[PDB]
């Protein structure tokens, strides 16, 4: 894998709110 | 007011104008269990 | 004329430890890896970045596990490297010369 | 006799007035709750 | 580097007073030491 990204460093995951319609 | 009140530090107030039309909603969390690194290979 | 300097030369054994951890990979991750390793006009960028992000998350978790366990091992060895107070202090006080 | 040219003083500058000698047992036993620390270092002449 | 860590004076020498139970030993299946027992 070509990483080319910051090595995580305390990953801030995202809360996703799901809307049902 | 509510936010200036000290009790508001127990809540995360966020605006949601499009809420009266919600039928429905769910949120998800992805907590995982940390592991200690036992040194020997098993 | 009875005094003379005296020297002491202590030498230590270095002991030996190691590290090991488990980290599994799915075949689909490797397959999407293969196209991303040759990243070109093809190979869905969104799926590639999703897979690499997930794999990097898991890899960094298992990597930080090592530093997490280093403290465990060190505290264990110091715990194994200590006598009780109630057995050391009395000799430490009640022995003027030996 | 109060004779001195350069004397031993605390960090602030107030001159010290004497020395008390004992073993570390009473150092810790007096320092724990009986007497009050003034400072950690002091001004001392070099000659 | 500046890292938050408590520290306490005892006797005449400064010592770290640590209870390392929170930064490690949660959601992991290894028992905490210092809880030996006695007979």
């Amino acid at each position: 894998i070509p990483a080319g990204i910051i090595p995580t460093g305390n990953v801030l995951s995202t809360i996703e709110v799901c809307i049902f319609f | 007011r509510f936010l200036e009140l000290g009790l508001s530090v127990a809540c995360i107030c966020t605006k949601f104008p499009e809420l009266a039309y919600v039928r429905d909603g769910v949120i998800q969390f992805e907590v995982q269990q940390p592991m200690i690194a036992r040194d020997g290979p098993h | 004329p009875v005094d003379q300097p005296v020297h002491n030369y202590m030498v230590k054994r270095i002991h030996k430890r190691s590290l090991s951890a488990a980290f599994a990979i799915a075949s689909e991750a490797l397959s999407l890896l293969s196209n991303t390793y040759v990243a070109a006009t093809e190979i869905d960028s969104s799926l590639r970045i999703r897979a690499i992000q997930q794999m990097a998350r898991n890899l960094r978790t298992v990597s930080d596990s090592f530093e997490r366990g280093t403290a465990d091992q060190l505290l264990g060895v110091l715990l194994e490297k200590a006598p009780p107070l109630s057995l050391l202090s009395p000799i430490n006080k009640f022995q003027p010369e030996g | 006799v109060m004779v001195s040219r350069i004397t031993h003083t605390n960090t602030r500058g107030r001159q010290v007035d004497g020395v008390l000698v004992t073993t570390a047992t009473l150092k810790r036993q007096l320092l724990q709750g009986i007497l009050q620390i003034d400072d950690t270092a002091a001004d001392v002449p070099v000659t | 580097a500046r890292v938050p860590a408590d520290l306490v004076i005892v006797g005449d020498k400064l010592v770290f007073l640590e209870a390392l139970e929170r930064r490690v030993y949660q959601a992991t299946r290894v028992a905490y030491p210092l809880i030996g027992n006695i007979d």
